[PDB]
């Protein structure tokens, strides 16, 4: 030690660096470890100290050693296997650690090896002095110091019978093996044990309990032909518990051997208790490393599809430059209602004009089951399609980006997908990139639903019935075709269906917290258009085209900004309410965003650090809508303000023809006070709630749901 | 069958045993398909277990539970997904082979305070490394571990696992959990809670780690943001009753800002108190010697109404004024209740010293978190991490987290250490861990 | 990747060159020549002078003054145009006369060169900045003071 300190000395080091300690003694080491200035204990040696090592209330590792146990095998190399072994014990009279304590033969063998061992450099024993070296070993119930790492013939002497001084090592032939047979513990002395097999599948067996009665597995060597039978070598790494599996090697070293092996010391472990495995020991047990994390500025983004037309009549146009591309094979998906009708071929004809393979997917109904989507993309790898084109508003179209993955990665299952990819807010894990051999393009075909430029999808598992939503800003269609021509006969009953279903669409994304510059403009201007001839859409339909065309394109509009900026709670009991009373998306949110605004403009339990101060407000953003889309007097205060927007959005339904509160929807009290619990706490965890800067209870949002029920207006 | 006594368990560790030891031979292949369906069960049952988790618990809401089980049942399944802890790790030619082993079974206490989030961490981390678990809740919380461990169990069983890879103790004892801890089939313990088992769990003579939480102190000085810091703070502790570990316990200002803070904490969820209600407090969270079990988790007012003195329903969180930093005074310890230790700093020198006694005070080095500018004074932050000495340095960021947040950090649990204290920092324990690699060479 | 704060060209298929032997521009438009990655970042404006940000944000102002009344506005683009020239009158000012020392202003007023950059990539500009196109090239004039006047 005062070397390497010397030499560390004269290079910049403190002076008192490395201490030791002169004429020691046990009471001394002790107060040694329990001092509280010290934090480490490197122990090494046999189970005298690092037994006590261990129980000392301070971290510590122990580089022990354990009796590593020899296998040799009838197929073995018996002229060279006796040497390596032979030298390999003699190095150092056998003190180096985890050296050769036990070797373990086959009887087809065991006798080949006896005359061998005393022709070469051992001496067997089997009278009377057999009885003698055992009890030299042991003399307290613990290994003696007198016969650590002395010559074989001396200790000979202390039993009595002389030993010729050429001999090298000197062997036992012990068949029990236990506590009190004392040939089995470690010696730290050129003697080794050697035991009966009857065949090699007792040796391994024989050998496992050579490895725990020395508490820690250190190595492990067994000699075997490893060219001509590679099973068993494989077979004995399995069964042993040792950090070290060595074959045709001598445990320490040699005296043209293997360099890159670490030395038998500097393998420490944690335990004395059974099954543990020995480690190397490194500059990192000695280190502890510390992370420190900076409040990174969150960005923002707007993703969109490449390329989205919209016109009177610019589905064919659209279509037109896709068949100039290289596009040769194509499946359209759609669901029932529209085919027995004459939308499905303004799309096959003009294709088949040209000359592509198309072919005809007719199953997908209102909510997609996991179900069809799998038929869909064993259909879609049993084409090999190149373009995906999807057709209808809502469930088919979303059901569609589900089948461009599963088709583009057919080994990835939708399970992993599931606990992955289900929020657009994190940017930490990527999708598989897609586009690789297919394409989506997405047509609409009913006013309100922007889901053919949003990442979004949501898919129903008809087992139990549980949703597993999906959303990363890969499933985007390549291409959106907003076209009117296929809406100028959509019942009346229906178009504003939808039309509401675009107001909370962007009415709620503008007061989301993922707001930003990009999506403000848009979200707005869809709410500017829609009291302009969004009612003449509903009054007219067909006697008025040219509104119905421009409602259409707003839904889009609508869809541009929430697909940057997240819905909020609105759209979630509105989620929710459609699955269970089976009445369709786009009322259930149009008959409680009349309440939903009221509980997001007073003091009210808010999320902090977000929407408190880094956003200015929820209430005069509502206000900002009262004054654009012009319905304020030019003197008047926001709270008011707000109540002229809420008594349009109330004098709209006048004319829009919608009920008035839930109860009158089509659904009946008796089913909704043994349900509205089980109804509750499911709309706190749809992947809303990060928008709505308000942070939802439970406890209210049920009195949201009470109150819609009978009509009353919510007031605290 | 329920177990009552040592007697069957005597015989349940057994089937464990019996069940370890042919799961022991499955490879990567089938191993990660059981991780995929075990993974599911666990976030799709997140809001039915927490609604159950505080019926009989009495502590918590609710709402912050789904958050906590949803994170920790995905985090799992996010970064040891696919990574290679059965067969063959690596090759290196020099033949030189590094297969991997596991343990065998697993001994491993659920708190009261979590009695569902880490029951499913620990349970999916154990089939990823083939290796089996036993569970000792809490008397008061058992019925919720016991739910969420067998929940995936059962999606592991019909996935190929054998039957009885999974157990836990109805109506649990503490002489019943020492004989789990010796019995000699049990070669490793998970210990999490506070300082009450865990100190047996180091003295049990057998390889342990302990996910404890220190109480970690927050510096707040002149330069940061004074209208931010007191949110973030505010915030970080109201969730879920200030039960989650290793959250705020003490916060430190210097005396330029200290009366800037006093009456902001007041004005937007605090309520401060120095009178003898202040001794009252010290005395409401001492049972006897240590800390009591019936003001754990419980909201801020009704412990007021216990400890006698009448404060409003809209009142978040209670703070006391205290300068002696000791063990008579009870407001440094780890308290697990939405209260606050506020500090006078003369300057910000002495507020990391008057941090590191708070952190040594804890045992283990768990977190500690800084409010400062970061912009214009980069050299403050510098100097703050080289002198504490915990795992986590965070700064202008809260303790646990929120309720658009760092997403790629690592739960308040899954960290844990080897030593009570001595200047120990923790670390996160994964599939590493609790798995043995063995070399053979050629 | 944007280092000033109003011309949107990062967004917008448009590039013009000039011959080398003759002057006559060869201006070149195609969708195609987007870029598929646009990165708006404001800490690279920070330190410019205010002799930059003066006749940047008016090139912003003409870029979408104009779109909002082009014959080839739809019914897409109208909600852009008309935030850009919202946002550029409150910010544009205070990123003036204070400069840097309001950073809030400099990141609003650059983010919204890019919003009348989305304007101008779908519909086209009008005589104020073609005049104004060939006026900045004789004359050796900076653009943004040509179509400031």
């Amino acid at each position: 030690a005062d070397i390497v300190l010397q030499a560390a000395i004269a290079a910049g080091a403190p002076k008192d660096l490395i201490g030791w300690i002169d004429q020691p003694s046990v009471e001394l080491s002790n107060a040694l470890m329990h001092h509280p200035d010290i934090n480490l204990i490197l122990a090494t040696g046999g189970p005298g100290m690092v037994k006590a090592a261990y129980s000392s209330g301070k971290p510590a590792i122990g580089v022990g050693a354990g009796n590593t146990p020899v296998v040799i095998d009838e197929t073995a190399d018996i002229k060279r296997a006796v040497a390596s072994v032979l030298m390999s014990k003699t190095f150092d009279n056998g003190v180096i650690c985890a050296s050769e304590q036990s070797v373990v033969v086959v009887d087809s063998v065991y006798d080949a090896v006896r005359e061998r061992f005393a022709t070469h450099g051992g001496y067997l024993l089997q009278g009377k002095e057999l009885k003698a070296v055992q009890d030299v070993i042991l003399k307290n119930g613990a290994l003696n110091a007198a016969i650590v790492g002395q010559p074989a013939y001396k200790i000979a002497e202390l039993a009595g019978f002389s030993v010729p001084e050429n001999t090298k090592i000197l062997i036992g032939e012990v068949t029990v093996v236990d506590e009190s047979e004392p040939f089995a513990h470690e010696k730290l002395s050129p003697t080794l044990a050697m035991y009966r097999a009857k065949d090699f599948e007792d040796a391994v067996e024989k050998a496992e309990k050579l490895v725990a009665m020395g508490g820690i597995g250190h190595t492990s060597c067994l000699y075997t032909d490893q060219d001509n039978q590679p099973a068993r070598v494989s077979y004995f790494g399995q069964k042993m518990k040792t950090a070290r599996i060595l074959i045709n090697t001598p445990a320490s070293q040699g005296g043209l051997y293997n360099f890159k092996l670490a030395p038998s010391l500097t393998l420490g472990c944690g335990s004395w208790g059974g099954n543990s495995i020995s480690e190397n020991v490194g500059p990192k047990h000695l280190i502890n490393k510390k992370t420190v994390a900076k409040r990174a500025e969150n960005m923002l983004w707007h993703k969109l599809p490449k390329s989205i037309y919209f016109r009177r009549g610019s589905l064919p146009i659209a279509l037109d430059e896709v068949i100039t591309d290289g596009h040769k094979r194509a499946l359209i998906v759609t669901d029932r209602f529209l085919f027995n009708n004459g939308y499905a071929d303004q799309i096959t004809s003009v294709l088949k004009a040209a000359g592509v393979e198309t072919e005809v997917f007719f199953e997908v109904e209102a909510d997609p089951t996991l179900s069809i989507v799998r038929k869909g993309a064993e259909l879609a790898n049993s084409f090999k399609p190149d373009v995906i084109i999807a057709l209808g508003g809502g469930s088919p179209m979303d059901a569609a980006k589900i089948m461009w993955v599963m088709y583009e990665h057919p080994e990835t299952h939708f399970e992993e997908l599931a606990l992955r990819f289900m929020d657009i807010r994190k940017r930490i894990y990527k999708f598989p990139k897609m586009g690789v051999k297919a394409k989506m393009i997405a047509v609409t075909t009913t006013s309100g639903t922007g889901s053919e430029v949003t990442p979004f999808a949501v898919v129903t598992d008809d087992a139990t019935g549980q949703k597993y939503p999906l959303a990363d800003y890969a499933l985007t269609p390549d291409m959106a075709i907003v076209d009117a021509n296929l809406v100028m006969d959509m019942p009346k009953s229906l178009c504003a269906f939808g039309g509401l279903d675009a107001v909370t669409h962007a009415m709620e994304a503008y007061v989301s917290v993922l707001a930003s510059e990009f999506s403000d403009g848009q979200a707005l201007q869809a709410l500017k258009l829609l009291k302009e001839y969004l009612p003449a859409s509903y009054h007219e339909g067909s006697k008025n085209p040219v509104a119905r065309e421009r409602v259409h394109s707003a839904a889009t509009i609508a869809g541009i900004a929430f697909a940057n900026a997240f819905l909020g709670v609105c759209h979630s009991m509105a989620h929710k309410l459609g699955s269970q009373f089976h009445i369709p998306h786009g009322l259930a949110n149009a008959l409680l965003i009349c309440n939903v605004i009221r509980y997001n403009a007073n003091d009210n339990t808010k999320q902090t650090a977000f929407s408190q101060y880094d956003r200015p407000q929820a209430r005069r953003r509502y206000a900002e809508i009262a004054d654009h889309l012009g319905l304020s007097a030019p003197g008047d205060r926001t709270a008011a303000k707000i109540e002229k927007l809420l008594a349009w959005l109330e004098t709209l339904k006048a004319e829009l023809g919608i009920p008035k509160s839930i109860r009158e929807a089509g659904v009946q009290e008796a089913d909704f006070l043994a349900n509205v619990d089980k109804l509750s706490e499911d709309a706190f965890d749809d992947q809303c709630t990060g928008a709505n800067p308000r942070y939802p209870l439970i406890s209210e949002l049920k009195q949201i749901l009470l109150d819609t029920y009978y009509g009353r207006d919510y007031v605290e | 069958m329920a177990v009552t006594n040592v007697a069957e368990l005597n015989a349940l560790v057994e089937r464990v045993k019996k069940a370890q030891r042919e799961y022991a031979s499955f490879t990567q292949e089938q191993v990660d398909k059981i991780f995929r369906a075990a993974a599911l069960a666990a976030a799709d049952a997140r809001i039915p277990l927490a609604k159950m988790a505080v019926a009989e618990s009495g502590m918590g809401i609710v709402e912050d539970k789904v958050i906590k089980n949803h994170f920790a049942s995905e985090y799992i399944y996010n970064a040891y997904k696919d990574e290679k802890t059965c067969g063959v790790l690596s090759e290196d030619d020099t033949g030189t082979i590094t297969i991997a082993e596991p343990i065998g079974i697993i001994c491993g206490i659920v708190p009261t305070t979590n009695p569902t989030s880490t029951a499913i961490f620990k349970s999916l981390i154990s089939l990823k490394t083939r290796n089996a678990i036993i569970f000792s809740p809490h008397p008061r919380a058992k019925d919720a571990t016991n739910k969420a461990a067998d929940i995936v169990l059962q999606a592991a069983i019909a996935a190929g696992a054998p039957k009885d890879l999974i157990g836990w103790i109805d109506q649990p004892s503490v002489e019943l959990s020492n004989a789990l801890m010796h019995h000699p089939d049990i070669n490793l313990i998970l210990a999490t809670g506070g300082p009450g088992m865990v100190k047996a769990a180091y003295s049990s003579g057998k390889p342990a780690i302990g996910v404890g939480a220190g109480n970690t102190p927050v510096v707040i000085d002149e330069t940061a943001d004074i209208k931010r810091a007191v949110a973030s703070v505010l915030m970080s502790k109201t969730f879920d009753n200030g039960v989650i570990c290793a959250s705020e316990q003490s916060v430190v200002v210097v005396d330029s800002v200290y009366d800037a803070v006093r009456e902001r904490f007041a004005t937007h969820g605090g309520y401060l108190l120095q009178g003898k209600e202040l001794k009252a407090v010290q005395d409401v969270i001492l049972k006897n010697g240590a800390l009591n079990a019936a003001i754990v988790g419980q909201p801020a007012y009704k412990i007021a109404e216990l400890a006698g003195f009448s404060v409003p329903e809209n009142t978040k969180i209670l703070i006391g004024e205290v300068t002696v930093v000791d063990e008579s005074e009870p407001f440094a310890h780890e308290k697990l209740s939405p209260t606050l230790a506020m500090y006078r700093a003369k300057d910000f020198e002495d507020a990391v010293e008057k941090a590191e006694k708070l952190v040594a005070m804890g045992g283990i080095g768990h977190t500690s978190c800084l409010y400062t500018d970061q912009d214009n004074q980069p050299a403050r932050v510098s100097y703050f991490g080289q002198k504490m000495k915990t795992a986590r340095i965070l700064i202008n960021t809260p303790a646990s987290q929120g309720g658009l947040y760092n997403f790629k950090l690592a739960p308040s649990l899954t960290l844990g250490c080897g030593s009570w204290g001595g200047n120990s920092i923790s670390e996160n324990v994964g599939p590493k861990h609790l798995i043995n690699k063995k070399t053979v060479a050629k």
